[PDB]
């Protein structure tokens, strides 16, 4: 019966997963590990990244 | 060129500055890294090929 | 040796690295030194900053 509230729990649960999810995309990016680009590429290159 | 020769290195240390210090060199175009930063890196596994 | 500068022969190496989601067996010159426990502190654990 509670189903209305729950869904409010849900959606809130699905949208915050989903934007941390994305932190370990690449989106063209040699790593999505910032500290990577950081210990592999100096400021002109890394920049870029 | 059609049968190159490639060399494992593991389990051993380097300076890669003992390389990219040398004006011996006509190119030197590394990819994914700065040759200057290497010293700072570990890897699992290099492959010297020739 | 007659051959121009571009029709001459070159020597070429190629070295390629790999650091997997495994242990590291090549690491470059930079010396260790004591850990640090409870304390904020900045690390490098084989290539891991």
């Amino acid at each position: 019966a509670l189903g209305k509230l729950q869904d409010v729990v849900n959606q809130n649960a699905q949208a915050l997963n989903t934007l941390v999810k994305q932190l370990s995309s690449n989106f063209g990016a040699i790593s999505s590990v910032l500290n990577d680009i950081l210990a592999r590429l100096d400021k002109v290159e890394a920049e870029v990244q | 060129v059609y049968a190159w020769n490639r060399k494992r290195i593991s389990n051993c240390v380097a300076d890669y500055s003992v390389l990219y210090n040398s004006a011996s060199f006509s190119t030197f175009k590394c990819y994914g890294v700065s040759p200057t930063k290497l010293n700072d890196l570990c890897f699992t596994n290099v492959y010297a090929d020739s | 040796p007659t051959y121009g500068v571009g029709y001459q022969p070159y020597r070429v190496v190629v070295l390629s690295f790999e650091l997997l989601h495994a242990p590291a067996t090549v690491c470059g010159p930079k010396k260790s030194t004591n850990l640090v426990k409870n304390k904020c502190v900045n690390f490098n654990f084989n290539g891991l900053t």
